[PDB]
RNA sequence: CUCGGAGCAGAACCCAACCUCCGAGCAGUACAUGCUAAGACUUCACCAGUCAAAGCGAACUACUAUACUCAAUUGAUCCAAU
RNA sequence: ACCA
């Protein structure tokens, strides 16, 4: 449960919750899985390494400019044409 | 205690024609690669040129048209002086640019002959839609 | 193919004018 | 030491390499430029000859390459 | 091929065989392809790439280098960091 | 593989576990006149180990 | 051996008699838009459109819409050509058109399109996007009647609807303003389905909004027979069509046993059938306008199923097929040592027996 | 040299679908052609060859040369060869219930 | 044999990785200097004719 | 005496002759003619030869491009030079 | 210079 976690810095555990909203159910958990091996040992240290790596990621907060992969551009020459049709108030 | 709403098919049924080409996961036509033009699109801006009106399309590779601009339109030529130079080629432009944004149509490629291409009336169509949004090269399909 | 009722279809050297110097 | 000693010399050739392409493009512009004014320059010495053709067309064109290049030296 | 030393009475290695080609422990030969350092000015990079993998021999191929090697060279070995280790055992495979 | 052993009696747990044990239970057959240098512990059976 | 063609070969009709005679295609478009009307004729040989064009039904698609306005061609042309002179009479719109520096009013041509040829370009898109196909199994009508819907993002703002256009359902979290041109007197019927955010059934439908007996274009005192719920996009499941349909109405219908409580927070209640539900009432009722947009999953879907529904969020995503490898030989010959690699199962090192 | 898969022959992409030396049949729908003129499946799928109407590219000055001297009404047809794609591209299936 | 126009020459990286390519080039033409990519630095450089390696 | 094209050998492929003919033992452009990898072709074996999606790097807005034009334009192993 |  993200939410409870005290290890977790409480600003990390905010900042969390929004970069991995996706991995966190309707009750709350941030669920975590590793299928890349054979052996229970190794997934689950694949599983720890990814909550570690998902807190040193949020407390580092880079702002680098990464570079745009290929499925963003499409996505923001679509939101760019939706802003575009976006109206007014005919009584402002 | 079975959620009725929690009923959910394995598999899921989107019957939107676009869904795939609007994933970029859609096939495109490729081959023809003797012949002229390509069909490796999901989408293509055609311009027809006519002694007396200007036309222009955009289809799908199926054939089947999606939106349309003609200077033969009352709504078009009642405001052009003349439907069949340059500024109707640009007028076309700025109008099918806007019917294509609303039909969310965003992307499209423009196949021109070398003579069409190098034409300040194509030139100027081409940047009215440019101008107005949609972007005249298509994203590339995701195989993996 | 030759044995095709489509045979034939893609001749074009007659619809020009033969010139063999 | 030896992969240091290569990284360093890798990155000290590779701080000078944009100026080393600019220089070299450079020169490749200038010898581009060369032969279209090469071009231009056989072409006038041919129009002179005025279709005057025959057996005296291989020597008339070195005699006149070999004229101007006197001008120039001087 | 010797079939019977005149001081062991054994069947020997041609050591030729040794030289050139590699024996996994399935019964597989993986050789070098034949002129793979041979005037690369001239062909081109799909060639060169070609001429660069390592490949199975055919049955034939198989059978002739398996009668022109001992048993020594059939052995299962378990050399560290082998990097073929993985290709000593078939999988999947009927039939 | 060792797991199998010390099951079936063959390896003792309750003592030191050398080359001499694995060999006198024959749960490994070691041929250094073939260039063996000892056991390899290798990871297959970690998780019902 | 040789087979006689079974119908008019290419090229047949040009006499190569008199071929110096005979025009040329001497400019390239020229040849082309003679081959571009040949390829669209019916041929008796195989074609690419016998093997990837869509097979259409051979029946005319029933149309089912408002029977087309009454319009006198001979007082339009007349007013049309005199407009145009009048434009042409002015020395300073020559000008503008000869220095190319004129322009037209996009509103305007907006506008005027909305009234002519507006009705047929929003038939040719919702053929396009299927759907007459989805939503009456084929039958087509022109929506006469321009339908303008628009959701308030903010305050100054609005998002339109339009055709085919994409709202997000954090911009469609509340139901949309509806207007359109109707007299006094007159009934209507509004509803918004979701034709491909079914969870369950394939070819069922979602309704979003049913509005019934709305009084002319007063839709606030329509009955409110369904309520509004913003569309539902599940995650990784790509894009959906969500239709606005305006009905006319023949006469006040009653929709008791149609009507769906409020709040509907039952899937099983909103599972819809416009073919099924349109059937029932076509008699006094007929489909006038048509508006609709594309709607992909955002972070506020996660609420509406959570919150709205009372559901686990469903994700999906698109898996595509194994690739394709032969059958595994004994001995894979003159294959490279990464054969092997194709029908490994594992990557990890494995020890048999030891 | 020819045909490798005949008319209704099940292709997997890369399929080499004919050899030749000059163009007898030319690239159609989802067949790529080799810089040897050779024709391959680029998907999954039905081998089909039609009678299509030929249309060169601009820029092929001879061809364009060909067909500016054509008489007008003249159609030139060439044999093409397709595959048509026997499986989707994907489908969307429930990975979860968060 | 004894006409010869090309000769082959190698190309070595200025950028000091010590990556070479072999190409031809006109006998009588001078010593070439190309942008090549190097694959130890991925990305195009320099490179200096050094040697003739044989001739063509 | 090796290699390509045409006929013989008319239409999938293959097909001999101290048979009939004509050619090749290169030139030219590049300098990503970089890497890598599904699936295939194949000169009746083998060796050798061939084509290629996707991917990585690049390049990039109107025939070209992750596989130049071109028909052959060619030589295994050992060994030698580095 | 010219081993294979």
């Amino acid at each position: 449960h993200l939410a409870t976690a005290e290890w977790i810095a409480e600003p990390v555990r905010q900042k969390i919750a929004i970069t991995h909203k996706n991995k966190i159910n309707r009750l709350g958990e941030l669920i975590l899985t590793s299928e890349s091996s054979r052996y229970q040992f190794r997934n689950l240290a694949d599983c720890l390494q990814k909550i570690r790596d998902m807190i040193t990621e949020a407390s580092q907060t880079p702002k680098e400019p990464t570079k745009e992969d290929v499925k963003l551009h499409r996505i923001r020459i679509e939101n760019m044409n939706r802003e575009r049709l976006r109206q007014k108030r005919i009584h402002s | 205690d079975p959620v009725e709403n929690e009923a959910v098919a394995p598999e899921f049924t989107n019957r939107n024609p676009r869904n795939l080409e609007l994933l970029s996961v859609a096939r495109k036509e490729r081959g023809w690669r003797t012949v002229f033009p390509s069909r490796e699109f999901w989408h293509r801006l055609r311009v027809i040129r006519t002694q007396h009106h200007v036309e222009a399309l955009v289809e799908h590779q199926n054939g089947k048209v999606v939106v349309s601009a003609s200077t033969r339109e009352w709504a078009i030529k009642k405001h052009l002086y003349s439907t069949r130079n340059v500024v109707a080629c640009e007028s076309i432009g700025r109008v099918l640019a806007q019917r294509c944004l609303e039909a969310g149509i965003n992307f499209m490629v423009y196949q021109p002959t070398p003579w069409e291409a190098a034409s300040d009336s194509m030139k100027r169509l081409q940047s009215a839609m440019t101008e107005g949004g949609v972007v005249l090269r298509e994203p590339q399909r995701i195989y993996e | 193919y030759k044995t095709k009722p489509t045979h034939g279809i893609g001749k074009y050297k007659h619809l020009i004018k033969a010139e063999e110097p | 030491q030896k992969r240091r000693e290569r990284e360093q010399h890798i990155a000290e050739c590779m701080a000078k390499m944009p100026q080393m392409i600019v220089n070299w493009q450079q020169q490749q512009r200038e010898n581009w430029e060369k032969a279209q004014a090469d071009k231009e320059r056989r072409a006038r010495l041919q129009a002179e000859a005025q279709e005057l053709l025959g057996y005296q067309v291989d020597p008339r064109s070195a005699r006149f390459q070999e004229l101007l290049q006197d001008l120039e030296k001087k | 091929l010797t079939y019977f030393s005149a001081r062991k009475g054994k069947r020997k290695t041609v050591k030729a065989v040794i030289d050139r080609f590699l024996r996994l422990h399935c019964g597989l030969w993986v050789r070098r392809k034949a002129g793979y350092k041979k005037k690369l000015w001239k062909k081109t990079p799909a060639r060169k790439k070609r001429l660069r993998e390592f490949v199975f021999c055919n049955k034939t191929q198989s059978k002739l280098l398996d009668k022109m090697t001992t048993s020594f060279w059939k052995r299962r070995n378990w050399y560290v960091d082998d990097p073929y280790q993985k290709y000593h055992d078939r999988t999947n495979l009927k039939v | 593989r060792l797991q199998y052993l010390i099951d079936l009696g063959r390896v003792d747990p309750s003592q030191p576990i050398d080359l001499t044990q694995l060999v006198n239970g024959r749960g490994v057959t070691i041929q250094p006149l073939k260039r063996d240098y000892g056991v390899q512990l290798v990871e297959e059976g970690a998780d019902t180990f | 051996r040789r087979t006689p063609p079974l119908g008019p070969m290419p090229n047949s009709d040009i006499d190569l008699s008199n071929l110096e005679r005979l025009e040329k295609y001497r400019s390239f478009d020229r040849y082309r838009r003679r081959a571009e009307q040949e390829a669209q004729a019916p041929h008796w040989w195989r074609t690419y459109r016998e093997y990837f064009g869509e097979k259409t039904d051979p029946k005319e698609k029933i149309d089912i819409g408002l029977p087309p306005p009454k319009v006198s061609r001979t007082q339009q042309l007349l007013e049309r050509k005199q407009a145009i002179q009048e434009l042409r009479a002015n020395v300073e719109e020559e000008r503008a058109a000869r220095l190319r520096t004129a322009s037209v009013p996009l509103d305007a041509v907006r506008a005027e399109w909305e009234r002519t040829c507006g009705p047929y370009h929003k038939q040719r898109l919702a053929e396009y996007y299927g759907l007459y196909r989805d939503l009456f199994h084929g039958a087509t009508f022109v929506p006469r009647v321009p339908l303008h819907v628009a959701y308030a993002v903010g305050e100054d703002d609005l998002m339109p609807v339009y055709c085919g256009n994409e709202v997000t359902p954090t911009e469609a979290a509340q139901a949309p303003e509806v207007t359109y041109e109707a007299e006094e007197g007159s009934l209507w019927t509004l509803l918004l389905t979701s034709l491909d955010g079914h969870l369950l059934e394939p070819d069922a439908e979602y309704l979003h909004w049913l509005l019934t007996n709305i009084p002319g274009n007063r839709v606030a005192e329509g009955q409110v027979t369904c309520p509004y719920l913003p569309p539902f996009p599940a995650r990784g499941s790509g894009i959906h069509r969500l239709a606005f349909l305006l009905f006319k109405q023949d006469q006040p219908i009653d929709f008791s046993e149609d009507a769906r409580p409020s709040p509907c927070y039952q899937l099983a209640q909103r599972t819809f059938r416009t073919f099924d539900f349109y059937k029932k009432h076509q008699e006094t009722m007929t489909p006038a306008g048509l508006s609709f947009f594309q709607c992909r999953w955002d972070d506020s879907v996660t609420y509406i199923f959570h919150q709205l529904l009372d559901m686990r969020e469903p994700v999906f995503e698109f898996v595509r097929p194994p690739p394709y490898h032969p059958k595994q030989k004994r001995f894979p010959h003159r294959q490279p040592l990464r054969y092997l690699d194709r029908y490994r199962d594992s990557h990890e090192p494995t020890y048999g027996i030891y | 040299q020819g045909i490798k898969k005949m008319e209704g022959h099940y292709v997997h992409a890369g399929n080499i679908i004919a050899t030749q030396r000059h163009f007898r049949w030319h690239p159609g729908a989802h067949v790529g052609v080799g810089k040897n003129k050779c024709l391959y499946a680029l998907e999954e799928g039905i081998v089909r060859y039609t009678k299509e109407v030929y249309v060169p590219h601009p820029r092929n000055t001879e061809a364009v040369d060909l067909i500016t001297r054509l008489p007008k009404g003249a159609v030139l047809y060439k044999t093409f060869v397709h595959v048509v794609p026997a499986k989707p591209e994907g489908t969307f299936k429930l990975v979860a219930m968060l | 044999k004894s006409k010869s126009k090309n000769i082959l020459v190698r190309m070595v990286s200025e950028a000091g990785t010590g990556f070479c390519f072999n190409t031809k080039r006109n006998r009588l033409r001078e010593k070439l200097t190309l942008l090549h990519y190097d694959p130890v630095v991925k990305q195009r450089v320099l490179f200096v004719e050094k040697k003739k390696i044989r001739s063509l």
